């Protein structure tokens, strides 16, 4: 197969952010790594002024600024999820700006296990080295002398396998790392010194100590305090040799603290962010003797969006980078409002991620598709309407899970979940499911502890013009609503919302009970028309030639809509695999599970049953599947890959799917769906939009062999002209990647690389197009036409 | 109450002491192809990590094993389904030749290491088969959350371990970032190695009141080897290549099974799954050798029905030291089902159990 | 040509050494009626004079044997319901604790026939048969060159009766014994016709009912005649289960022990097999490995053999452990698994 992937929406989720002096020695700069995009803004009194945006050939996992002696302005160290490490400089001359790669390399180890706490990266305050923690038991040191342009790095054996967090301590003449680790004895802080001359560890300056059982965060306090601050779920403690302080404030006991940022360069104030969206200030009280820390205290500053990271810019202005919601710029006041909150929101940066579901609808009857997506989670949940790129937000204040569109009723059916607290049960905030115009509760006759969280699931009918919540139907207690389709069944002319559910109880592992409920939205209200119990969870459902195909645990079942308006079984097919993914085209049914096992059944209408046309089982986590056409099946695979499988005259060979395409997308695709955002009515056939966890929307189409070969040759020619930031190979970037498995990319064209052909100057175009055969010899003026025609598909 | 030393059966002391022992595991790259001798008379499905004793007397196999001890101490055991498509390589880890009772017999204790698919068999001039096979790898998958995990709470991936509320906290905290995907936490729990292993441990302990390793791969292999299951599902588990899939299939098979009957007359219920108890530390069922070189997959149960005792008790070559055996056979059709083991001393326990040969039973 | 000492199988050296022996004979009266214990498990038509090796392990049987050595050393074996039987007298005995239990291994030489009057049981589980000692109908004289003159002399007076001279030559102990001995020359004895007939009857492969017949036959001449009819009638031996799988013929039968072509041997688990030795056997597949453990014929290693049509155990293949032995190989077929044709 020959496919072409392009990005219609770049990633929006902020996975990291730092602040420093990068662009100049006087301007204050904010650097944001979203997924693969680096964004450099200049901090100004008016807000932010974006100076540059760059694309990396890798997922930024570590990003830190540092200034070694003799460097006028900060350098930027970046590490990617494939372990490409680079040190970069910001070089400017006039209106031209570009990023110099001061050094680069790959710092992977051919053997070893990646940590279960993840990649950790740090820089010594004196810039004497860079320390990484990638595999258990090994601490990788990169000396930072200017002759290390290849980033040669050496490992050191760590006797403590389970390291939680690590930092470089300030005020140390010998590079010292303070880290928190866990053993069957509990959790302990421990400090080492690092010797580059002897290439090994030495005893640290102060002794090992025991800390909270769930202590998980380490802060390196600058001078004159020094020492470190260990933060857990109950207490905040401070260790510096002899000095030892501890507090157990009651305001942090509700949620874990997952990010921090120093506010003052002397270390007197810190900002802390919890999991739920609370923002605290931690204050270090200073006493003069030498200067020693007097006391600690925590003040709840307010509530922000669920913060992935924080950074204090200046003048009481804080940027909150969020993965689950829109990023924020918030002001910090000296006195609280009437609501007792010190935090005021100033600006909001849109974030479509995570996109868990979406649908293509032509709302305006205009021939231009629009994309409605379910974004965010918890209080940040939202609906997004995306069109040709313009985005409109509709906040729900609860998690949206599934979405479908009904034209006969002009409304969207959205599954949603909200978290309540057992106290009966109580809500935490007003949301769409509780602010609906009309509401109902499931009254089916079929079928804990204080303070615990419980999930309440709802079906919301939302108008398509104002996006007001017309109706809200709450399901049974302990009922998880999994699927949602809108379809006509049998001879009946009415359209329905069909919801598949499961009954989940903590004492049971695999659901044994579930329902298929049929709702009709008529004259402003919702009504259950049928309800069929099932011995298993209804994981997915589709409409199949006017019948209903549903996946119940390890079974696939065909239902018919009887004249009495009840669901009558037609046939069952049993599989070794749970049918999480259920796709239909024509009479062909694609069945997938979470372990990459793919199966292809077909329907024999005369025989009225299902038989296995083809099969392809191979252990790997699979996050989505799609049917490109009768023969080709697209899927998203672990490590952020895309695969394309294909359907000898031999029965055994004919029954096996052969993988014909592999690609590394660098994104976690949540949903595939057929559609487009461009005026309907090509060199390309088909259009599949996919949505990912980081908010990036992509398009996959199919090419001809002539076009595929032409664009592949263009790719190989461009990979020799384009200067990749960090000097990462594009062919290395796009190589299909998996745990200890790496293959070259095949069957896919990187549409972003191709579409970058226009940006390069004409001399570079002349360089690229030389000796390329169009059977005429090609010319840049023809490849311009080709690339424009390819770019006009989104 | 049990006080019998559960490490005694695993030693296979009935073969004897002073046996030569070897160390040094010999592994083959997990996707290549190799030529391996096939033991002719071993009609048994061997699963990795499972001991296999043998007493070989044919000159063919004796010469083979004498050669093998001087080379890679590895042979192949084909998982015949009726006709071989998959098998397991066994590595010799104990060895001794004797000239007992007028012939040279070589006794070897071997262990299953790797699985393979059978590409071709070639019957050498010796009447022996050499198998050209391709090694199969163990597909070890990462956590389902490693791809979608949020960095800021990667610090919360290390748990203090010491119970139900603990597993509820475990599900809540490990699969938090399951909110980013399109599936719930409980759905991901059905594919987690730890939860599957814990479920299997509990579900076994429901049968065996007095009731395994810690890594998921060894756990899955041990559970597959020690189940009261027929040959078809045994091969099904053998050809499954992932620890998670193997654990899930083991849990399903474990739930479904209900009873065991006599194979020649299927309506004669010999026992039920609740009598199965583990008298050895290797599990409820294990492979032993009788004095004439026939391997029996004996399953220990507490109570058996419709069995007639036959012959004198004897403590000769006993597979469970400290116990005798009386030949037990079905009372409806008089077909051998196993032996009835009894204590030779007082103060021991159990004073009675039944070792049923797997090939004489049929699940139902 | 045989160099193998044929007196080894008759001594049952597989039951071990240091076995205590009981010299002296005990016999009941010719017509007296006595009550005798019965071995509950052993099914066998024991013929007088025949040796029966036993290994009893049941507590009841061991107890009763222990109380027999105190009394007369006799017990009973029924023909099998049982109308006839034979008493068996112990003459060698031992008790041991081998392999976890108390087992008594003994040897019993059948002595006298009897007809069962009553069978009674005891709470101990063993049975007592109140029986009558069947007597023997010894008869007087009814009236090649040496035997030509013998037939000339002994049957002259036949001219005075209504039967020819030659016909009385078929009902004489000496002529019939000569014919039987001449027929046994190929295979390989007591002179008194009773003992000769008893020894001949116990070494035939015939099925059970024929043996019950011969046991109930009350005269020496009649028993000899029936034995000869059988030796000249039974042509082949076939699998009992199949009834058509031919195992061997009467020409291959040979006497490897001085007791005759057939003899009773006990295996390690106290099972009595009546083994017939033969040079050649057919239609048999060998199972397992050769072994010399508990070998009934010292210096030979046995190998299970079973019918290839039905996989029913027929016997064992004995193969010499050392070279320069004669015969190098032979077969021992258990009579219980055969059927003459
Ligand atoms: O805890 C335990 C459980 C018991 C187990 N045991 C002991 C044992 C001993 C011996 C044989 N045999 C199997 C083969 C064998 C069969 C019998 N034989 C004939 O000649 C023959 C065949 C048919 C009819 C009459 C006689 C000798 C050869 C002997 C098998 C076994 C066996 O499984 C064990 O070792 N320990
Ligand atoms: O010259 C000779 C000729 C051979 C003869 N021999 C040796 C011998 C040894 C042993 C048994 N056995 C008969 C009873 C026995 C049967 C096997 N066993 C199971 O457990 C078992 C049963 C069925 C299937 C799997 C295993 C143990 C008990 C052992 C019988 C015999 C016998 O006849 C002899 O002594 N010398
Ligand atoms: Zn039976
Ligand atoms: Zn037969």
């Amino acid at each position: 197969s020959y496919n072409y992937v392009v990005t219609a929406q770049k990633p929006t989720a902020v996975n990291g952010c730092v602040t420093g002096h990068f662009t100049s020695a006087e301007d204050l700069n904010l650097l944001i790594a979203k997924n693969t995009r680096l964004e450099i803004y200049v901090v100004t009194a008016e807000g932010l002024r974006p100076v540059k945006e760059v694309g990396m050939y890798g997922k930024i996992a570590v990003m830190e600024l540092f200034r070694p002696k003799g460097e006028s302005k900060d350098l930027l160290f970046i590490l990617t999820a494939k372990y490409n490490a680079c040190i970069l400089e910001y070089k400017q001359s006039g209106e031209s700006i570009d990023i110099i790669t001061r050094a680069h390399g790959n710092v992977q180890d051919r053997i070893g296990r990646p940590s279960e706490t993840g990649i950790i990266g740090i820089i010594d305050p004196e810039c004497r080295m860079i320390g990484l923690r990638l595999y258990d038991g090994l601490f990788k040191v990169i000396p930072l002398d200017r002759d290390n342009k290849e980033l040669k790095a050496f490992n050191i054996r760590l006797e403590e396998l389970h390291v939680i967090d690590v930092k470089f301590l300030y005020g140390c003449q010998a590079p010292t790392i303070c880290f928190v680790y866990q053993d069957p004895q509990g959790r302990h802080v421990k400090t080492y010194e690092v010797s580059l001359r002897e290439k090994e560890f030495n005893k640290g300056p102060w002794k090992q100590e025991n800390v909270e059982a769930e202590a998980s965060m380490v802060i390196a306090v600058p001078e004159p305090f020094g020492g470190a601050i260990i933060i857990g779920q109950e207490s905040i403690t401070y260790h510096n040799g002899d000095k030892y302080l501890a507090i157990a404030p009651p305001i942090i006991k509700q949620s874990t603290i997952v990010c921090h940022n120093r506010v003052d360069p002397n270390g007197s104030r810190y900002l802390l962010g919890d999991m739920e969206g609370r923002l605290f200030m931690l204050l270090l009280e200073k006493e003069e003797q030498t200067v020693t820390l007097k006391d600690l205290r925590v003040e709840l500053l307010g509530e922000t969006s669920i913060a992935e990271c924080l950074t204090y810019l200046d003048n009481g202005v804080v940027f909150v980078g969020s993965r689950l919601g829109d990023s924020q710029l918030v002001k910090l006041n000296v006195d609280s409002n009437e609501q007792g909150s010190y935090v005021v929101a100033m600006e909001t940066f849109t974030n479509l991620g995570p996109i868990v579901d979406m649908c293509v609808v032509d709302l305006e009857r205009q021939g231009q598709g629009q994309l409605v997506t379910c974004s965010g989670a918890f209080k940040e949940g939202s609906l997004r309407i995306i069109r040709n790129l313009h985005i409109r937000t509709v906040p729900l204040y609860e998690s949206p899970r599934k979405i479908c569109y009904q034209e006969v009723s002009q409304c969207f059916g959205v599954l949603s979940s909200r978290i309540e607290v057992q106290d009966g049960t109580t809500a935490l905030r007003p949301s769409a499911s509780t602010q609906a115009l009309s509401s109902s509760v499931s009254s089916s006759k079929l079928f804990t502890s204080f303070g615990e969280e419980v999930e309440v699931h709802n079906l919301l009918i939302i108008d398509q013009h104002t996006f007001e919540v017309l109706h809200a139907h709450q399901f049974l207690q302990n009922e998880y609503a999994l699927s949602l389709v809108s379809c006509k069944l049998g001879k009946d002319p009415n359209t329905y919302f069909i919801v598949g559910t499961a009954m989940v109880y903590p004492e049971e592992a695999e659901p044994k009970q579930g329902r298929i409920v049929v709702f009709q939205y008529s004259d402003g209200k919702l009504q259950t028309v049928a309800e069929k119990e099932v011995k298993g969870a209804v994981y997915s459902m589709v409409e199949f030639n006017g019948k209903l195909l549903a996946s119940i645990n390890s079974t696939v079942r065909l239902y018919e809509w009887t004249t009495e308006k009840e669901l009558r079984t037609e046939c069952n097919h049993y599989n070794n695999i749970m049918a999480l993914y259920l796709k239909t085209k024509g009479d062909f049914i694609l069945v997938g599970d979470l372990m990459r096992s793919v199966l292809l059944l077909a329907y024999k209408p005369m025989e009225g049953n299902f038989e296995e046309i083809a099969r392809d089982f191979n252990p790997n986590w699979m996050s989505a599947v799609e049917i490109l056409d009768d023969d080709n099946f697209l899927g998203a695979e672990n490590a952020f890959n895309l695969f394309v499988c294909q359907k000898a005259t031999t029965d055994e060979e004919r029954q096996h799917l052969q993988e014909v395409g592999l690609f590394h997308l660098g994104e976690f695709v949540n949903v595939f769906c057929h559609g487009s955002l461009v005026m309907q009515n090509t060199p390309t056939q088909g259009s599949v939009l996919f949505g990912t966890v980081n908010g990036m929307i992509g398009l996959v189409t199919s090419l001809s062999e002539s076009w595929y070969n032409l664009l592949l040759d263009m790719q190989n020619r461009l990979n020799k002209v384009i200067k990749s930031v960090g000097k990462i190979e594009h062919s290395f970037w796009r190589s299909f990647h998996t745990e200890r498995k790496t293959e070259p990319a095949t069957g896919f064209i990187d549409g972003d690389l191709i579409e970058s052909f226009l940006d390069i100057s004409r001399p570079k175009m002349q360089e690229v197009v030389a000796n390329l055969q169009y059977k005429r010899e090609a010319t840049a003026d023809d490849l311009i036409k080709v690339v424009e025609e390819l770019t006009r598909i989104h | 109450i049990i006080n019998f030393d559960t490490s005694l059966p695993t030693s296979h002391t009935y073969l004897g002491a002073d046996m030569e022992e070897f160390h040094g595991r010999t592994l083959h790259d997990d996707d290549s192809c190799q030529v391996i001798p096939v033991l002719p008379q071993v009609m048994m499905i061997l699963i990795p990590g499972q001991t296999l004793p043998l007493q070989l007397f044919h000159p063919q196999e004796v010469s083979m094993v004498r050669n093998l001890i001087q080379k890679d101490r590895t042979f192949a055991v084909l998982a015949y389904s009726n006709e071989a498509q998959f098998g397991t390589t066994a590595e010799i880890y104990a060895y001794r030749e004797e000239q007992d009772f007028g012939i040279e017999i070589v006794k070897v204790k071997a262990i299953g290491r790797q699985r393979f698919k059978v590409l071709e068999l070639r019957t050498q001039s010796d009447g022996i088969q050499q198998a050209k096979v391709q090694i199969l790898p163990e597909c070890v998958l990462p956590s389902t959350m490693s791809a979608v995990q949020l960095e800021s709470l990667n610090k919360c991936q290390i748990f203090p371990s010491k119970s139900y509320k603990w597993w509820q906290k475990y599900q809540k905290r490990k699969f938090h970032c399951a909110n980013l995907t399109s599936w719930p936490r409980w759905l991901y729990s059905l594919y987690d190695a730890e939860t599957l292993m814990d479920r299997i441990k509990k579900q076994l302990r429901e049968w065996d009141e007095n009731l395994l390793p810690s890594n998921p791969i060894d756990f899955s292999y041990r559970v597959a080897a020690c189940l009261p299951i027929d040959d078809v599902l045994r091969i099904q588990l053998l050809k499954i290549g992932s620890a998670i899939q193997r654990l899930r299939c083991e849990l399903d098979i474990m739930n479904k099974c209900t009873s065991l009957c006599c194979k020649q007359c299927q309506e004669t219920e010999i026992t039920t799954k609740n009598e199965i108890f583990s008298l050895s530390l290797c599990g409820p069922m294990a492979a032993y050798v009788n004095p004439h070189g026939y391997v029996h997959e004996t399953l220990t149960v507490y109570k058996a029905c419709n069995l007639n005792l036959i012959g004198r008790p004897s403590t000769e070559h006993s597979w469970f030291p400290g116990y005798a055996w009386t030949v037990a056979q079905c009372k409806i059709c008089a077909s051998h089902i196993g032996w009835k083991f009894t204590a030779t001393k007082k103060d021991m326990s159990p004073q009675k159990f039944w070792g049923l040969t797997r090939s004489a039973l049929l699940p139902t």
